[PDB]
C-alpha cells in the first residue's frame, strides 16, 4: 500500500523510490551568533570630566562678562 | 508458528474484504475487527481490484449487504439446525461464492434476529435498527421478557 503512492514512476526496486524534500539546504545556512557583544566606545573618564569642568569655568566667565554688561 | 498462522489468515480475510467500516454498523462490535486489531498484522500489501456482490433482501427484519459475506456458514448451520426451516444456503464456487436463497424468497420463521446475532461480521443486520447508533454509545440493562411466557 506504499509503492505507487509514495512514487509510481520508474523505480525497479522499493529502494531509491521516493523524493522527500523536507529539511535544510547543504551548509547549515550559516554560522550564527549567540554571544553578547556591546561595544563601549564613549568618552570614558577624563574626556567627560574635563568637558564638565572646562565648560563650567567658561560659563562662569561668560556670566561675569554678561553681568558687567547688565550693570 | 501459531502467531504467523493467525497473521496470514487475517491478512487474507482483510485482503478480500470490503472497506466500508465507517458506514457498516457492527463497526465497534465486529469480531473480525477486534480479532485483526489484537492478533493480526498492521499493514496490508494489496492494490488490485477486489470482488463485490449485490446486496440482498430477506424480509423486513434482516437486511444484508453481502459484499462482506466471508463464507463462514454460521447462518447456514443455524438455519438448518436450530431454526428448522431450510432456506439459506451457500451457493457458488471459489471467490465467487454467495449466501442467499436462490429464488429471492423471504424467511418466514422466527429466530432470524438470532441469525443477525450469530453472523459476526456486519452483513446480516436488523433493518429497524439500520443506522441509529453504534454500540459504544448506549447503556445496557439486564432484564427479563414479558411478551412470551
Ligand atoms: S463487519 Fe467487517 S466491514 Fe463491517 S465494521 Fe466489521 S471489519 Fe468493517
Ligand atoms: S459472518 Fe455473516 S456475512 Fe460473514 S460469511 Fe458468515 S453469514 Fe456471511
Amino acid at each position: 500500500t506504499e509503492a505507487y503512492i509514495r512514487n509510481k514512476p520508474g523505480m525497479v526496486s522499493v529502494k531509491d523510490m521516493p523524493v522527500l524534500q523536507d529539511g535544510p539546504p547543504p551548509g547549515g545556512f550559516a554560522p550564527v551568533r549567540f554571544a553578547r557583544r556591546i561595544p563601549n566606545k564613549g568618552p570614558s573618564a577624563v574626556a567627560i570630566f574635563l568637558a564638565a569642568f572646562g565648560t563650567f569655568s567658561w560659563g562662569m566667565y561668560q556670566v561675569g562678562q554678561g553681568n558687567k554688561i547688565r550693570r | 508458528v501459531a502467531k504467523k498462522a493467525r497473521e496470514g489468515v487475517m491478512e487474507f480475510l482483510l485482503m478480500n474484504h470490503p472497506l466500508d467500516c465507517p458506514i457498516c454498523d457492527q463497526g465497534g462490535e465486529c469480531d473480525l475487527q477486534d480479532q485483526s486489531m489484537a492478533f493480526g498484522s498492521d499493514r496490508g500489501r494489496f492494490t488490485e481490484v477486489k470482488r463485490s456482490v449485490v446486496d440482498k433482501n430477506l424480509g423486513p427484519l434482516v437486511k444484508t449487504v453481502m459484499t462482506r459475506c466471508i463464507q463462514c456458514t454460521r447462518c447456514v448451520r443455524f438455519a438448518t439446525e436450530v431454526a428448522g426451516v431450510q432456506d439459506l444456503g451457500m451457493l457458488g464456487r471459489g471467490s465467487g461464492e454467495e449466501i442467499g436463497t436462490y429464488v429471492e424468497k423471504l424467511l418466514t420463521s422466527e429466530l432470524s434476529g438470532n441469525v443477525i446475532d450469530i453472523c459476526p461480521v456486519g452483513a446480516l443486520t436488523s433493518k429497524p435498527f439500520a443506522f441509529k447508533a453504534r454500540n459504544w454509545e448506549l447503556k445496557g440493562t439486564e432484564t427479563i421478557d414479558v411478551t412470551d411466557a
